[PDB]
């Protein structure tokens, strides 16, 4: 659908400033829900959603949280930074999957909205992270 | 009280800015510049303080309050207090 896969890869590396990881970071804006990428050799640490499930862990991955899916994709949508100004982003380093939370703060109320890092869908990982690869052999090794 | 700390733990926020909130719907602190559901709703006879943030959906009041047994309680007293606060106010004016 290329905006949570290549639109995602289009995406520059910018480490995310986490809480607890120190591994690779960056979160792309869409209309369909957050997309990290995290390319690193076999072991996917990567947190992809789209309206569906960003709604799923709106509606039940948090005690307090009435923001609907349209909430989220206009925080997403009202954020340009795979970055973290401090949307207040934390990190709770339960597992090598990268934490990453865009809160349900807008400028305003720093409602509820706390993550457990899924293993992100493959079809947006194995296509467009080991890309990388040889493209990063095929341009980088010659171009030098 | 007991509203009040309901209110609080409801909203993912303990009299943090859940205060704020309500001083900003009841009394009045909340511009119009980002539009909410600050107000009370006769129909039920609660006051709604949702703060929808920027139109993002944050369900935050629709909580219960009461309502008079008696309207001309408050409002013989509204009355009489209001013409008492203008006289008061007039004379510390005439004094300073």
């Amino acid at each position: 659908m290329e905006e949570l896969e290549q639109g995602l890869l289009m995406q520059p590396w910018a480490w995310l400033q986490l809480a607890e990881n120190s591994l690779l970071a960056k979160v792309f804006i869409t209309k369909q829900g957050y997309a990290l990428l995290v390319s690193d050799l076999q072991q996917v640490w990567h947190e992809q959603v789209d309206t569906s499930v960003v709604s799923q862990r709106a509606k039940e991955l948090n005690k307090r949280l009435t923001a609907p899916p349209a909430a989220f994709l206009c925080h997403l949508d009202n954020l340009l930074r795979p970055l973290l100004k401090d949307a207040t982003f934390s990190c709770d380093c339960v597992a090598d999957a990268l934490i990453l939370r865009v809160r349900s703060e807008l400028s305003g109320l720093p409602f509820y909205w706390n993550f457990h890092c899924m293993l992100a869908s493959p079809s947006l990982v194995s296509q467009h992270l080991i890309r990388p690869l040889m493209g990063m052999s095929l341009a980088l090794q010659c171009q030098v | 009280e007991s509203e009040i700390s309901q209110e609080a733990d409801d909203m993912a926020m303990e009299k943090g800015k859940y205060v704020g909130e309500l001083r900003k719907a009841l009394l009045s602190g909340a511009g119009p510049a980002d539009v909410y559901t600050f107000n009370f709703s006769k129909e039920s006879c609660y006051f709604f303080f949702e703060k929808n943030l920027k139109d993002v959906s944050f369900r935050l009041g629709s909580f219960n309050l009461e309502k008079v047994e008696n309207p001309a309680e408050v409002i013989r007293e509204l009355i009489c207090y209001c013409l008492d606060t203008i006289a008061e106010n007039q004379a510390k004016n005439e004094h300073l």
